[PDB]
């Protein structure tokens, strides 16, 4: 846990962020669970230390992530969504997040394009770890289709109503093609 | 047929693995796998713990992919597993990592 | 191991459909239906790292007895422990297909005795819970120090809509604990 | 004081540990712990990884026990940990098991 | 009672071991040993490999010592085994050395 | 190790041709000439796992003394041990080419003392037996607590027909032991 | 040690078998020793647990085994028998054996052709181990040239005279060619 | 010539191994093997324990095969040794397994 | 720029190693090496201990070879190091052996 | 530590040797230090047990060693000597050394040509180790260009004045080419 | 580790140029300027295996105090230890660029206290000496039990001609030790 | 008496060790040490490598302490060796550390 990195991230501080966000899960999973990211790790969190929820700032951006997961599973979104998934609409209110949506902000914490697109997660994971360590509520990140939000240790760190499930619908192939569109 | 064997057999069948495929994962002959899953006596080499672990993975994987794609997934180099096949991880005792990935897939973790 | 004999015996016992208003306590920040803690650490009736599990009691009073036992394992008392923020969840359970171990005949059939249930060693109970889950049973109904316990295994994957329904959550203060422990 | 040290120090003080107790957990002298947490230079032996792990545990533990009992709990032989003290697990690199027990406590797992 | 358990039990009883003694050798409770040897289901911890190894030793030992002395021998520090007890060797996985000593006894090897 | 100095010294001693009527005891089911037990475990005068070895005494009385010593190592007595079924084999030995360690001069020449022969540590005697076998000697003639011992090494490969000849086998009862121990 | 396998083998039980049998050894070896099979293992016995003697029910069948051993040693029987071997005629009387001479009996204990001919001994070894474990005196098995007999822990398990050495002759190349013949 | 060296030399000679062959088995130059077996001083690398083990195997092998076939056997992949050469087993410290096989060969164990 | 980073940077610069070369030795991206030596924050994988060890070797090597030849030496199979490259030894944690060789070179040890 | 080798080396014994010798070092190193050879090992000494100094019996022979070191460092003497080296003239007086300058002496301690020229140092190192073990002051060895001297544990083993630094000069490319000449 | 914070702090302190007539003792056979022993074992102010280091005192009396401390660590006394052959070297030091830790302010700035300097644990002092050497400082000026100590690091590579000059070497007898310890 | 034994014996006697002390360091009986150092044959257990290492240490130690104090030093808990006895380090294979300490003593390293 790098002293310089923690120092630099603290200096950036947080912004309070509100947006209607989107997440997809298996149809049986809780819309606000983050244990999956904890068990395996994600681009913006090391495994085993804290739950993390990944959200997108639009249904379209979320569908891009569906496609990317399908690709990693060696198939297409349409075929993957033959298994039961659901699309969750989750309102986020006044979440105190580290804003890494600009290249300048990313450069300030030592991240560059290879870090956000490439196979090596170590940089983004260290940054997510430090943000969680400083009790930030999450990290605003670039997402292939727009803005991504990584919510770290939701249950502990957030006040009543900061995350609110607004809607859940079956994410069928049809819904995907509709939402994916330009 | 004993219920342990038929339960394991059911999990693998829903993935559509062949006895040859299962055999390569649990270090047994295809015939030994066929006999074991049919609840018959198997004096030969067969790693029961690996068969159960394979069953765990097969059942878990059905939550996130349909049968065809689940089957192919087992034998496809996965960039999330350092370009290794999930079937090989199971074979070599790393089923827990495979189960972790499946749970990430089920939670829509951005990859 | 996953013993063939134990699996066979438990399958032979089969399940019953059980409905009851049940009770669970958690830290105030935790989801009433999450079972990840039991998965991470293990519980009396489940091995770790294989499946989520939820522990419920069949009355508020039985739940309070479990709060006491946890407090005692933590070298303190329910009264002091509940100074940290906990909540008491009322959860309706409907037609849950469970292995019924509330009778001595059933416990004898799977090789368990009171030592297994209250003693320091969880191994026997965990093997039994493991096997029930392996056989796709929805949970295990068990004796508890203060009444009857329910262990719900892999709730999310194994239950139909509304089999578990959160009815109410309240702050579990030292005062409420004492009230419920009595009444 | 650098933010890393300040954050770790805050976790320690909230639990009420003495620098002698911390020193024993992180393999450092009490003076080295006091200086480190004050953001001062420490050329002497000190396991920073263990200090961070202890801070994890202290912060997690606050969810399930109030301060005074949390403190006692760290040094009490715990039957759920094979009659070992959580502080000794942290000392010996097993903080993950301690965090897992705290999570079970927070979920009202029957013991 | 299944034949495996019956056979192992017979070897134990011929040597006159108590279930507490057996339990200590095979890392099980006395009740678990009693149930296992009675062919009943045992979900608790029990090292079946050690039970079988103990049965090997008990049966072999009958060739060279009568019952009462065979029993004492299992728990007597033996100078031919670096002053260790045969029962402790069996407990700790060294049953082969014990069988080798019994073979030497049976061949009148000078000590 | 197989020390060059020890090998050289033993070679320098050379062998004598020894003939005697000798005695061995075994479990009743064992072959009178088998040496596999000494190979599996080791014996005072042979390391394990390299060659079969047979231990004989030069009189029935000396053999009984060895029965006592084995009984004692087994925490019991010859009288009780022989309640299990043993047999006493009379084996004629003819012109066996043996390292003669029955004299103190010979034992001194190979670095052995009484401590080596009767003490708990077999290492010195085993190294000497190893070297004799390595040099293709047919065995080693040694002092024993009750007289003279013969260790015959790799009998099957190293002896000409009839160098060892089984003459008689009898049940070695507690009564016979006491009779032979006296007479 | 599989409970099901032991159970199944017990169910088969034994038959009392008498036959004049044949074994070959190095000329110096005892005709009834089984320590070799114990030290190394054999198709029908795991190593290290018990002595085992392999016999054939005819001189011809024994010669086939001589040829098979020669082949495994990368040579021919005629050349191998330049080293001193002996052929032993051993009478077997009322030996209580597990009879695996039929494919049905073999199938009942989970053995098939690959097990008896192939390079993997694990199945046959487990079956031999279980038979010995149940205090059976041996196992009757298929032999390339006829019926094979595996006698397990002879010294302990057998009564006076159940195995009796009747004859031992030098197994010369000439004797081999004579006996091998059709 | 010291008798240890000439005894080892005698065992190898009866197998007809070259100094090059022996050298590859005992990790020494052919010249070092030639000097050692001639009882001359050898300051170079030479694994004496391996040379003695090789001698054990050579002597044992002479019981079951004539010289020509014994020589070839040492360097032939043996299906009974998982298709490894006995010479390589000796080289790598597994002479005991080779001695076990030779004893099986000497007892006419069915292969 | 922090002095630790600029000191290490100075040592490597005098050897003329590229960021790609340094990266392959210390298990980091060239960009991460460039940022680290410039005293910027590096959240990515980078083995600091290896970078310092590389610096030790670079400084030491300057005593015995001019820059051009020192640079080439790092990546040339060295018969004195069993035909391994000094850069690979440093990468794999064997910098001490490389420092020993350099000191032998500095003392004119006959090779 | 071979008893036979130590015995044989003792039998050879020592001669008292006096000669003007030459060594090259980095310009900063002490002309009589032997720690380098101790840290790494040399052809005639194992590492870690004792300091050893390598000298040549002429400047020309020393330059051959410069060339050999350059070759091992994948370059030429002229380029290597762009780094600052110095050539030391060291008088050796009555040093008690094992004389291995003849093939007969070398053969007597088991060394042959491959040992002195080849990549395997084990033989020469064992001999140097035994000489040091017997408190010999050094070993006289063949050197590519003449006679080499290996002085073992100089500080402990030698009397006042047995080794005396007489001169030190910069070993430039020019000096090398001059001295290397025939 | 080589802590960035410690390196930065030491760099900030910088060096002073120090000249003094100093004293070192060695076995009689050792070179007065060799630092290999400190490299092989480590010393209070240097980790092992990275660089040679030479320990000097600023007076003959301070040097004698260090002889006593070494004797004490060797379970004996200076008087007895010096029965083995030692010599006392007078070494002039000129303009050595050293980290000055003779003031309490300086020691506080790098995290050291008297415990570090005289206690059994060398770790803090070694980290400081390591960092000074790493920053290419020529040495460290330190307090010593009997006065001031100088640790000269990688002398051969880091010093200009004549910065260290051996002036005199004498046999350090028990009698001389007592004389110098007093005067 | 062969020169190797004679040389080792000389080092031992100069330090004044008893054969019981030596025996404890080299894992041999006192009689075995006495015989070995007298150049007589020793078939019993004796670690020759440790005897040589002890001779190294004894000879080195003479440079820095006179006989009587050298002897005491071998068996005195030494704070420079984490309060362990040099003789126990030699026994346990750590003679190199002991030699390194002696070198530091010989160079007047401040302690």
């Amino acid at each position: 846990l790098d002293e310089g990195l923690v120092q630099r991230i603290d200096a950036r501080g947080t912004i309070e962020w509100s947006e209607t966000c989107y997440r997809y899960t298996g149809a049986h999973r809780d819309a606000l669970s983050g244990e999956g990211a904890r068990r395996f790790g994600g681009r913006w969190n090391p495994p085993l230390l804290f739950p993390a929820i990944y959200l997108a700032d639009s249904a379209q951006a979320c569908m891009v992530e569906v496609e990317r997961a399908a690709q990693a599973a060696s198939t297409t979104a349409e075929k993957m969504l033959e298994a039961a998934y659901r699309l969750h609409t989750i309102d986020v209110t006044d979440l105190a997040v580290l804003d890494l949506t600009t290249p300048q902000a990313r450069e300030a914490v030592g991240l560059e394009n290879d870090d956000i697109y490439g196979d090596d997660w170590s940089g983004c994971q260290a940054v997510g770890h430090a943000a969680w360590f400083l009790h930030m509520q999450g990290v605003l990140v670039p997402a292939a289709g727009g803005v991504g939000l990584v919510v770290t240790a939701y249950e502990q760190r957030t006040r009543p109503g900061q995350l609110q499930l607004r809607q859940s619908v079956d994410l069928t192939p049809a819904l995907y093609q509709e939402l994916r569109a330009t | 047929v004993n219920v342990l064997a038929s339960t394991v057999s059911g999990a693998i069948e829903r993935l559509g693995l062949t006895y040859e495929e299962v055999g390569d994962i649990v270090d047994a002959s295809p015939r030994s796998v066929a006999r074991w899953t049919a609840g018959q006596v198997v004096p030969q080499r067969l790693n029961k713990q690996r068969l159960i672990e394979l069953a765990y993975v097969a059942d878990a994987l059905a939550e996130v992919l349909p049968r065809d794609q689940a089957n192919v997934w087992m034998f496809s180099p996965n960039r999330l597993l350092e370009h290794r096949k999930p079937a090989d991880l199971v074979r070599d005792g790393e089923y827990q990592r495979v189960l972790a990935l499946i749970d990430a897939m089920a939670e829509g973790v951005f990859v």
